[PDB]
């Protein structure tokens, strides 16, 4: 169980380095996809 | 009550190391998607 | 030529996709098989419940008291299966 | 038994898979033959 | 639509959007053939 | 759009906004072969 618990501990490993990978200077760019959405919501107003 | 006690110590070892392993190898397969997706190939694309 | 690294690119992606798919089903039997087992377990429960009952009918409290163990140790069980079901939903969910 | 229980919980991971594939974008489609179907009943009213 | 009348005659009302739901594929079909017969008729005279 | 216009008769916002995405897209398309096309045609005038 140590050397499965060893295994898992890779696993965080790999976790930490998504982590650290995680920063992305694009994510801008997703909230204009959410503010793309909102065209969609004011049209949904609109139907009525 | 040796022997009852050594069932019940058997039992549950296997079964608690048996579902540990499961999860684990769960767990990996989670982090293994996670790299995939984080293993996107766009700068051959971009070459091309 | 660009060309052709584009064309490799885009058959590569063919490869990826269906690896993810076969990734999902493997998410979606493993939340089903956690699903059946909780569910089953939980029933365990009762049943030892219902010997216990046969112990309160008459005399056998160290009956009752195992069959309470018993069902201890299955509530247990199904706790931690619910935790790793909110776990699989999550990384089904991620993966999709 | 025990063989026959594991072929039972093949076929549960079988049900799994189709959960799995149970998503579905098309299924807006479905609530249209719905809509469709208030023509018809619609015109229920109307044999009146 | 006959066969929606026998239903509007008493209760399967089902029966009757089954029957609305045949009309709307027959009339579709008809639309489309019409259309065909259209461009077949400008090709015959073209070619006349 | 019609789809959307069913996501409008009842609830589902999220399919209409989705809707409306690929009317973006499409539009975004079109616009660029309108642009494409409009330099074919110089180019066939040139070449004639």
């Amino acid at each position: 169980f140590e050397r499965m618990e060893n295994k898992v501990l890779d696993m965080e490993a790999t976790s930490q380095a998504a982590g650290e990978l995680a920063g992305f200077g694009i994510e801008n760019q997703f909230a204009q996809l959410e503010a793309s959405s909102g065209v969609e919501d004011e049209l949904a107003a609109l139907k009525a | 009550r040796n022997l009852a006690a050594l069932e019940a110590k058997i039992s549950e070892a296997k079964t608690k190391k048996n579902m540990l392993q499961a999860r684990a190898k769960a767990a990996k397969a989670n982090a293994e998607l996670q790299q995939t997706l984080g293993g996107l190939g766009t700068s051959s694309a971009t070459s091309a | 030529d660009p060309e052709k690294v584009l064309e490799q690119a885009v058959i590569d992606m063919q490869e990826d996709l269906v690896q993810l798919r076969q990734a999902v089903a493997r998410t979606i039997a493993e939340e089903k098989r956690t699903e059946q087992r909780l569910n089953q377990d939980t029933q365990e429960a009762k049943k030892w419940e219902d010997r216990a009952k046969l112990a309160l009918t008459n005399g056998e409290e160290n009956l009752a008291r195992e069959a309470l163990a018993r069902k201890k140790s299955l509530t247990d069980t199904a706790a931690a299966y619910q935790t790793q079901l909110a776990q699989q939903r999550t990384m089904s969910e991620n993966l999709r």
